[PDB]
């Protein structure tokens, strides 16, 4: 009941989908052939994991998920990978020619050839829900499919499903791993086009993830596999509220009401702790207080920005594993003092806490150490505007010379759609300015 | 027969409501299957006030369970006394209210409200002398707050002359689910001012402080909070459930407790303050019972009574005690705090005694005050409403459900008036 | 022979009527099933007790009473009590929901709907009377039924039975026992409305009966049973002249001729003595002079006032028991000199005296001891106006702020009736002042 | 299924074209008969980009061989891997072009441009998802210069949304074939500026200089010049032929290297250039590869990159190295040489790595730069052109075919603007 459909778009979205569903399986006891020996209700049931898994009469548990990409090479790996038997083929959709790092091709030239078929498949999934709650959309900002096609899909989803909620798990471009020069263009274009169709977006700064893997996990040269295993941990922490139950477990929709004070201000900042290697985990156990304090270290944040230079409007702590409320309360008390948590004057200065009791999991051969307790902190801080400023500035540098703009205009786009997208970005930056100002 | 029809709506209302039925069932000698297994005739003299007599000599509560999601519904149906509830009296939806007053009052609750009204009537139909309705809910969420007040308006339309009484739990930042709880509370208090005759203000802030400050409970849970609530609900309904020199009903309660129609919000008080396990090896002298009852640390609403004045007071002592020493100790209190009682309502303190104590206590005391100090509560909620509304924060969760800003403006303007009226008799 | 019908309204009226009719039976020899071995005329007769009891062919003695309450839990007691066999189902009228301590609700809302039924049940009783003298009405001041419904009943009785006397036994509210905060409201409202329809009214202040029960009977927390068993002793002494052979107060019209020279001033003070604890196995027998003198002690009055600081308009002395006139004359001769008894100049200073040879009967298992002589003094003194003053002051404190008024206005009564009743009360207070105040 | 259709035109076109297929064939494990004899699965993963499947596990190149004369086509058919090509995709004439651009573009090349088109359509139609065309030719001759650009124009008409990629060889007097080569070059550059999406500038002057100075080759032949071309074509197509993303196809390369449509002429670089010198001690490391790769001595174009600025740069390292070292070294070059990178195109240097090194090299490094310094190459053609046209030398060669002087001054003024554009953006600032 209250099912969520997940949609993974483009390379980054698809490969992160891989990591997530492999982890979901190891967390629920689902095998690579979809069999769940612990599940005693064959063919259905209203268990918490059924929000993400459907059930066949043969006892197979199938992810409520659609993978889509304008080319097959990445999805072909899912089709022949360890979990190839988890998905029906109709859930894996591929074209023959990708967007070429071009928003215009993802949204129009190529995307328009496959949009109807993608929506038809989503409909099939939706019809199997007794109470569809909304969609989780995984995509990159910089790719042609991740930006162009996602925007097109976002717009179509609003038409077919009205105000049903759509959440984004987005990848923010970083130079160490960027694959296209024009990724700032695609980033601004998709951000402007999805703002009014998305209720909440969790941005993952590829540079933040890269530097954490380097400092905290001792990985000389992180690859997508390293980044994706750590991202799925953040995603697992956020969605666990909907896939597990517990006396102290709080629904994400409850945090959603605390995290979004105005429609456009729907970009929460995520922190995760502990990110530790086995060589270091062995030795020191990490208390609730220790991992909680780590959530206020700028170096542990999914997006690069300095939250002490901004103001908080919401702080949610999603604990998981060996954690009792008494410890959480003690930790916050001390944090409240030794730290500079500055809240806006128009909202209460409190910490919303949820405690799942299912401990965290690690994929075999991963780089994270197995720990007894973990925490993901979701907070709405004006500091995240820094990520907007940096991305906006790279855009300005190129657009001033109209560099590369002919690849978009040649596909059908107009220069007006660039200034429009940028004007929006400009308003968004002012919007974050204003929410932080004190009252009269 | 003076029957009362009980309604519990939403998560809070159904958890405190279920505890209420578990506590008074025990006191009336009913077991989880509805058969009477008690020793005193006093337990059955007024049993029909809260229980229908089933065909085969069992008792079923005159209770209706309502929610917009089935979660808490199943937790009750699986509790100790979950089987004593009429199965046809469970009305629930699947969508939930999302802690949103608008969803509970206007959109989601709009379609379940007739199904609920259909049961109320069936249940009222069977009443020989229906007395009124009693509702349990919180004000900080959506189902109990928004749908709860919608039901009150619905019910008053069809029973305009029956008494409407509620046990309403106020939100507090010390035990908060979401930030919009002040929005939800303010919109509900405006309903309550207009549509109910008696409301018991049960303050989560006060309940928290009693658990943490007095009961020495470091990390209080809703179970700890709700143990105080059910003890208070037991006491405050004692006069309706057992026979006495004062055969009380809801109307006689209202005519003697409310001097001005809008000022119908009561502060409950209870003594002694006990915990889950507790022990109670030393009994309390009536002098102790009386002095504890009236201290601010025993108030179920975070209000300093000394900051205000008692318009009307109502107290019940439960157990085998000298009715003379109860009289003596009560009159000694009025004289020890003469300046906290208005002088233009003569003999405004009424005390009653009932020899049946609650489970696990040799004697206890419960007290309702109609006090101007209640204004502090409404002020606290008003200040939190205003800090957010000033900037229209989180308003989109409500305007996206058809609501306009004017409704908020209207709701708060009426609550500041209520604060003013209370202040007006503090200086008399 | 002339008949009297007693009407019991509200809880206080019913429960007091129960205690009285029980006493009447013990006094006259009527058993709980209505049989009367002493009575030799079967199913008929014109004896003095026929003024309160009718007879059936089968020898049953039936009280000429009517019990009315807007709710049944009190009348069910009468219907299943010790003397259940004594009453006919039609003599007990019960309703669905009561007045909620609201005069308005009793007089206007619930009253309009039950009045005709009650008047019909009375008409049945009257038709059985060859020469009805009038009615005795029992009720409290503070109850919604006792105050609200009663006044409407008195209004209609004046219409249906014009030339008939209406006597009142009213319970004056006391906080020690009061049950509602609005009892002063109900008291002023019903007093103003009944004033013109009652010929004589005996107020019993629950505060006085309460202290007499704690002082003289050694009862720590008196209950309604204690209070009522003492009240019926007074009521019985007052009505003995109507149920027994005699020459003083033989009909309800003498009660006014002897005690009420001004119509509005028709509230006589009742003093009773001796009240002795039945737990006192050995007590000296008070003399006529001793019990007569106790009649001018404040502690023994049904209302707590100070007759020394008022004027007298009429004084009646009613002895029951072993009392020869010679002793009374001797007692009066002394109490004159020692005490301070000042009559109004427009009235003779003296005493009407009535002696009934049968001494007072005490309910077995009661609180009062058997005595060989008792006395009830009925005196119309301006001192009783103290009770109106205290009641009017309590009214003024609440009405000044319009507290609880909305409950009465919501029943259809208009707010102006409050001050119209209060204006009448203020006239009454001034009436007392003029009859017995000096420069 | 990202298929490319390869076209070779003229002597140079088929010469370097033949060596290209030799080299990538040996890298993917295909013998002269087309059988797979390799050892790594990485060799067949993208084999479809350049080879068709032939019944029986044969791998045929997707190449079209064209020339207005049968000379070279007889020879390519008799060299190594001559039997690999489809004999149907040989399309040769007989009249020849006489090294006259006008004959290959308007008269002689016209008679033959339909035959070549039918083979293109046959190859193109047989593509699961056609990607684009790559043409190897020369700008100085007559056939590949005149008819090569005529083909580009014809193919673009039928495939207007596919990628047009050329390996265009610039004429140098040190390797002079004919005196009229500056005319043919200018007339060709004018076609390439308008009708191709990306052009690699393989400059005969830069090639001759490497052989003489670095390789110490006194008498460098066309065979020596071509070993350099083949090494470049091998690296410049590595990210198209082997698993891995980043410039995985021609369009993603075009989007990331061409910030303005006309400025689509790339400067290729290679290291280690010492292909067979006589100085050992090589001990090639990631730092030295990066250093050399950005030196004017390693550019297949006679331009000094420090005389202009990089708009965009693509570098690919092949062999077994530490990725972290490549990253650090690539960063050290940008920082140390920041003055030579436009500030307004952020993150304008991308780096790729491939595990498969070239034949006989522990590790190599190929470089593709879009630099304003390329105006040096166009300036050299222009002033040689102007030296002739100023005196109206040899114009009758072209006017006799029907051409007019306006066609010359048109191509002339267009290439003057091209130089002007590169200079405009060299002086552009970010503030
Ligand atoms: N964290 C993470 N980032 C990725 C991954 N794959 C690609 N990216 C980033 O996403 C951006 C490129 O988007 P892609 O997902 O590769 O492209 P696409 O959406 O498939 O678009 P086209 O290829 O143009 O059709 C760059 O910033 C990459 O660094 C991945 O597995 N994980
Ligand atoms: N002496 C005496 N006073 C009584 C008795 N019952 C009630 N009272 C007093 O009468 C007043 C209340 O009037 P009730 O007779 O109880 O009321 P009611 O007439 O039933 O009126 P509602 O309940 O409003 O319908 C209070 O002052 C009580 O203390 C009784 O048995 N004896
Ligand atoms: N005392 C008490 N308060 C509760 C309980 N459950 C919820 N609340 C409070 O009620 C508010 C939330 O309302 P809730 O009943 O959860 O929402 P609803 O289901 O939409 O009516 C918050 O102020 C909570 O702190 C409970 O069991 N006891
Ligand atoms: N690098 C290189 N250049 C060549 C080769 N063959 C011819 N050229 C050059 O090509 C130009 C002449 O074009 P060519 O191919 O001979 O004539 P076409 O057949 O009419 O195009 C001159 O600049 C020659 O130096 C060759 O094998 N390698
Ligand atoms: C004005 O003062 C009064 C208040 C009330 C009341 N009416 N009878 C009551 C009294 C009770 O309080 C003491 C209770 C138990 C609450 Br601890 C009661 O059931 C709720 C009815 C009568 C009054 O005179
Ligand atoms: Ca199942
Ligand atoms: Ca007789
Ligand atoms: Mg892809
Ligand atoms: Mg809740
Ligand atoms: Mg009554
Ligand atoms: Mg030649």
């Amino acid at each position: 009941m209250r099912e969520c459909i997940s949609i993974h778009v483009g390379q980054a979205g698809v490969q992160i989908g891989n990591a997530c569903w492999e982890l979901y399986c190891l967390e629920h006891g689902i095998q690579p052939d979809g069999q769940m020996p612990s599940d005693k209700t064959i063919g259905g049931g209203d268990d918490s994991f059924n929000t993400f898994f459907s059930e066949t009469g043969a006892g197979k548990h199938v992810p409520r998920a659609v993978f889509v990409d304008l080319e097959p090479t990445v999805i072909d790996e899912v089709r022949t990978g360890t979990y190839r038997q988890l998905f029906h083929p109709e859930q894996l959709i591929t074209g023959k020619e990708d967007a070429a790092n071009n928003y215009a091709r993802g949204h129009y030239t190529i995307g328009k050839e496959i949009i109807d078929l993608v929506l038809d498949r989503i409909r099939k999934l939706a019809d199997q829900c007794t109470g569809l709650q909304g969609f989780l959309v995984f995509h990159s900002f910089g790719g042609g499919t991740g930006s162009g096609f996602t925007s097109l899909l976002m717009e179509r989803l609003s038409v077919d499903y009205g105000k049903k909620s759509k959440l984004e798990f987005s990848i923010y471009p970083a130079p160490q791993v960027s694959t296209a020069v024009v990724e700032p263009y695609n980033s601004i274009l998709t951000t402007h086009t999805t703002l009014e169709h998305s209720d909440c977006a969790f941005m993952v700064d590829n540079e933040a993830i890269y530097d954490i893997c380097r400092r905290n996990l001792d990985i000389e040269r992180p690859t997508y596999t390293n980044l994706n295993r750590l991202i799925s941990q953040i995603v697992s922490s956020i969605t666990a509220s909907l896939r597990f139950d517990g006396a102290l477990n709080v629904d994400l929709t409850e945090f959603q009401t605390n995290l979004v004070p105005y429609p456009r201000i729907h970009f929460p900042l995520a922190t995760y702790a502990p990110v530790i290697s086995a060589e270091k985990a062995y030795h020191e156990q990490l208390s609730v207080a220790e991992i909680t304090n780590a959530c206020f270290e700028p170096a542990n944040q999914m997006v690069k920005c300095d939250p002490r230079h901004g103001k908080y409007m919401a702080c949610c702590l999603l604990y998981r594993g060996d954690v009792v409320p008494k410890d959480v309360n003690a930790a916050i008390a001390t944090i409240k003092t030794k730290r500079s948590i500055q809240f806006v004057d128009w909202c209460p200065t409190g910490f919303k806490v949820g405690i799942n009791y299912q401990p965290p999991t690690v994929v075999p051969g991963g780089d994270l150490a197995k720990v007894q307790r973990a925490v993901c902190m979701l907070s709405n801080t004006t500091a995240i505007a820094e990520a907007w400023a940096r991305l906006d500035h790279k855009f300005d540098l190129m657009y001033a010379k109209r560099a590369f703009v002919h690849w978009y205009v040649g596909e059908g786009m107009e220069e007006g759609e660039f200034s429009e997208a940028r004007e929006d970005m400009a308003a968004l930056e002012k919007d974050y300015e204003e929410v932080g100002v004190d009252s009269v | 027969m003076r029957e009362i029809v009980h309604i519990q709506a939403g998560q809070c209302g159904n958890q405190i409501g279920a505890k209420f039925w578990e506590v008074i069932s025990d006191e009336h000698g009913i077991d989880p299957t509805g058969s009477y297994h008690g020793d005193s005739d006093l337990q059955l003299e007024r049993i029909n006030v809260y229980y229908n007599e089933a065909t085969g000599n069992k008792y079923v509560p005159r209770a209706i369970l309502v929610d917009l999601e089935p979660g808490t519904m199943d937790s009750v149906r699986s509790g100790p006394f979950g089987q004593i509830f009429r199965p046809d009296n469970f009305v629930f939806g699947q969508s939930g209210a999302g802690n949103n007053w608008a969803k509970g009052h206007y959109t989601e609750g709009a379609e379940l409200v007739d199904s609920v009204l259909d049961v109320v009537r069936k249940e009222s139909e069977s009443c020989d002398c229906l007395q009124g309705f009693q509702l349990t809910h919180s004000l900080g969420g959506g189902t109990g707050s928004g749908m709860g007040t919608l039901l009150i308006s619905k019910i008053r339309e069809e029973y305009p002359d029956r008494i409407m009484n509620t046990f309403s739990v106020m939100p507090s930042p010390k035990v908060s689910d979401t930030v919009v709880e002040p929005y939800n509370a303010t919109l509900s208090v405006h309903q309550l001012v207009e549509n109910t005759d008696e409301t018991y203000c049960i303050d989560n802030e006060a309940l928290y402080d009693i658990c943490f400050r007095t009961l020495k409970l470091t990390t209080p849970t809703y179970g700890d909070l709700n143990h105080l609530v059910s003890a208070t609900m037991s006491g405050v309904t004692t006069c309706l459930r057992f026979p006495g020199q004062l055969n009380a009903d809801l109307r006689k309660l209202a005519v003697n407790m409310v001097p001005f129609p809008r000022l119908h919000f009561f502060m409950p008080g209870f003594a002694p303050l006990t915990s889950r396990g507790s022990q109670q090896y030393r009994a309390l002298t009536v002098p102790e019972l009386t002095q504890q009852m009236f201290d601010s640390k025993n108030m179920m609403a975070a209000c300093d009574p000394r900051h205000g004045r008692y318009l009307t007071v109502a107290a019940i002592f439960r157990g085998r005690m000298s009715m003379k020493e109860v009289d003596e100790q009560m009159l000694n209190v009025q004289n020890k705090n003469s300046s906290y009682f208005v002088e233009w309502i003569p003999n405004n303190v009424k005390t009653a005694v009932c020899d049946i104590p609650p489970r696990g206590l040799k004697m206890s005391a419960t007290f309702i005050g109609n006090s101007t100090a209640i204004q502090e509560l409404f002020k606290r909620i008003s200040e939190q409403f205003t800090a957010m509304f000033r900037r229209k924060a989180f308003l989109h969760w409500y305007t996206g459900e058809g609501m306009d800003e004017m409704e908020f403006t209207e709701a708060e303007s009426n609550m500041n008036d209520l604060v003013s009226e209370y202040q007006q008799y503090q200086d008399a």
